[PDB]
């Protein structure tokens, strides 16, 4: 099946000073957002009609309350211990936790934490593992948190028992959106001149879903190895955008074409032809 | 906890630019830390009123990213830009949309 294969929640907790901290959170299938966190209410925002997967309303409400208590208590404890951990404000903590479906059917879970944009800890084998970037502070943190009865057990249950069934349920519940096929459109433009006597040609591919896509500059049937793939960029409403560039000498632009392949096209590639002398768009 | 990362800023149209035809203007801001950031979309140097944006997310290297977008109708003479403020910047950074 196509589309996302993983679910995760993220946390960004920003500590301005000793009496003011705020947390943002959200839930995701790969890079598609399916849950928001509403700080006005301490409850979640379900962005799709299928965002609860196969979970009952009652279990969903229990999990929302877990997150609400956790978010409040996380700020309370960090602020209480910030002095002992020699913390300087402002600072920012991030967390990600979830699970993913692999080839062969295994589901693997993960939990990672960061401080100051650097890795701080991870959970491996239901244990707290300090990251080397986290230094002695992370060692100190792991030794302290594992003494929290309930937190260790609740994290274990959520990662290894709740997440895998949630993931399968929501991948199934959302398959109409997650496995839909959306065709790209493509067009050609100039790029910034690389320098004297050279041109950059740009092949734009926009509006495709799912994310895997193939784009190449061609001379007839010969793929141009010089093709430079840009980073895939988001559009609103769950589609993607991609630029493929080629730097050529002025007199060598004629004869070039851009070919696009995508799962939605059922084998009918898009072919665009570069024409020189300003004849590139009727 | 100490090195900050400045935002990368990429501005692009949802559809090929056709003058007089409605379109969507995207500004993708990424690679930055910490998360607090101010992003505006500009038309002829003036801030656009109704802009939408994604909830906060971050990449595997912990850098944050956001998508800002709005409807726009390109013309031959009007200009559009993305303007970003961040603690790593002493002044706002402006990246202009350029269909070419
Ligand atoms: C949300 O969906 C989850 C996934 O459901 C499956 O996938 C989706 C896409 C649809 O296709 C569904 O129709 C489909 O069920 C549910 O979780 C899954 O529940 C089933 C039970 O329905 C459960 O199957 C049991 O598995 C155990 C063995 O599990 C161990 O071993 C496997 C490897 O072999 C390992 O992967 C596991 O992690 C465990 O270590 C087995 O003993 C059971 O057999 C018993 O029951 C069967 C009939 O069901 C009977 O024939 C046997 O003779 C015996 O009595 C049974 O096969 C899946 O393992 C489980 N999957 C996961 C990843 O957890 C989920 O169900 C809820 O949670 C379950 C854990 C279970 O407690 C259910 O009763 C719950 O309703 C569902 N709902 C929620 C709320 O999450
Ligand atoms: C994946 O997770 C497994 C489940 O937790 C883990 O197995 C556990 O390993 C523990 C050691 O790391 C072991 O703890 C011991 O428990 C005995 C009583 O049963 C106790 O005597 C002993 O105490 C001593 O050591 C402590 C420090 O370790 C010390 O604080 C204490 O005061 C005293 O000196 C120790 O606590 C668990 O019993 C064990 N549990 C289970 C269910 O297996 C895996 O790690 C170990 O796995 C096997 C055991 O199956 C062992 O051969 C090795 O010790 C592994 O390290 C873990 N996997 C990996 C790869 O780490
Ligand atoms: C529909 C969508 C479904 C989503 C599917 C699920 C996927 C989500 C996947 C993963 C989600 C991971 C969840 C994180 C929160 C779990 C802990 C918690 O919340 O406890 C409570 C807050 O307790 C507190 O207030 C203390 C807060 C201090 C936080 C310290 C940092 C812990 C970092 C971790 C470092 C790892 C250390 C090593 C770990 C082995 C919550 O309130 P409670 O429940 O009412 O009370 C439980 C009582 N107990 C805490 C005693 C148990
Ligand atoms: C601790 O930080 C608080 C919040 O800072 C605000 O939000 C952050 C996200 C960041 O953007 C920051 O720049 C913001 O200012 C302070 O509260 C703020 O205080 C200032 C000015 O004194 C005020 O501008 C803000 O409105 C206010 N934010 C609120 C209330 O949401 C704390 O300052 C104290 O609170 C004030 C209301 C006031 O009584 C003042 O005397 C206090 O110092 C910061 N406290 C400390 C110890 O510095
Ligand atoms: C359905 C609903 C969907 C609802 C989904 C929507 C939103 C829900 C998201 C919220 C929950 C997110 C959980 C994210 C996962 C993991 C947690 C990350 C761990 O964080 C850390 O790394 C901790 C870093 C600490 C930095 C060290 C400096 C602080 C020192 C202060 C000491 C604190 C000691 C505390 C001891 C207790
Ligand atoms: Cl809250
Ligand atoms: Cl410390
Ligand atoms: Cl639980
Ligand atoms: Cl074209
Ligand atoms: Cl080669
Ligand atoms: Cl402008
Ligand atoms: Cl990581
Ligand atoms: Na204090």
């Amino acid at each position: 099946f196509q589309g996302p294969t993983s679910f995760h929640v993220i946390q960004t907790s920003s500590f301005t000073n000793s009496t003011w901290a705020q947390t943002q959170g959200s839930g995701w299938l790969d890079d598609l957002q399916i849950h928001g966190w509403d700080s006005d209410s301490g409850t979640a925002i379900f962005l799709k009609p299928w965002s609860k997967g196969n979970f009952s309303d009652k279990e969903v409400a229990e999990l929302e309350e877990i997150f609400r208590v956790y978010i409040f208590g996380f700020a309370r404890e960090v602020q209480d211990f910030a002095g002992d951990f020699q913390m300087k404000y402002p600072f920012e903590i991030q967390g990600i936790a979830g699970c993913e479906l692999h080839s062969g059917g295994a589901i693997v879970s993960f939990l990672r934490g960061a401080l100051g944009g650097l890795d701080f800890l991870s959970v491996k084998n239901a244990s707290c593992v300090p990251s080397p970037e986290g230094g002695s502070r992370a060692q100190k943190f792991c030794a302290l948190i594992i003494q929290y009865q309930g937190i260790m057990e609740t994290v274990r249950i959520l990662l290894y028992e709740t997440c895998p069934r949630y993931l399968l349920g929501v991948l199934n519940a959302g398959k109409a959106d997650l496995q839909r096929q959306v065709k790209p459109e493509a067009w050609l433009s100039s790029g910034p001149s690389p320098g004297p006597g050279r041109l950059q040609l740009v092949c734009h591919v926009s509006g495709f879903y799912p994310k895997p896509v193939w784009v190449m500059w061609m001379r007839g049937e010969q793929e141009q190895q010089g093709t430079q793939l840009g980073d895939i960029l988001p559009n609103a409403n769950w589609t993607w955008y991609l630029r493929a560039t080629l730097d050529v000498a002025d007199g060598e632009a004629a004869g070039l074409s851009c070919r696009v392949k995508h799962s939605s096209l059922e084998g009918q590639d898009i072919i665009l032809y570069w024409r020189g002398s300003g004849l590139n768009d009727i | 906890p100490k090195i900050q990362r400045t935002p990368k800023i990429q501005v692009y149209s949802r559809h090929p630019a056709e003058n007089g035809k409605s379109n969507f203007l995207n500004c993708y801001v990424s690679g930055f830390h910490p998360s607090d950031i101010e992003v505006d979309l500009l038309k002829n140097g003036e801030r656009i009123e109704k802009v939408e944006h994604s909830d906060l997310s971050f990449s595997k290297d912990w850098s944050f990213y956001l998508l800002y977008y709005t409807e726009f109708t390109p013309t031959e003479k009007d200009e559009y830009a993305c303007r970003v403020n961040h603690v790593t910047l002493s002044q706002p950074k402006i990246v202009k949309w350029d269909r070419d």
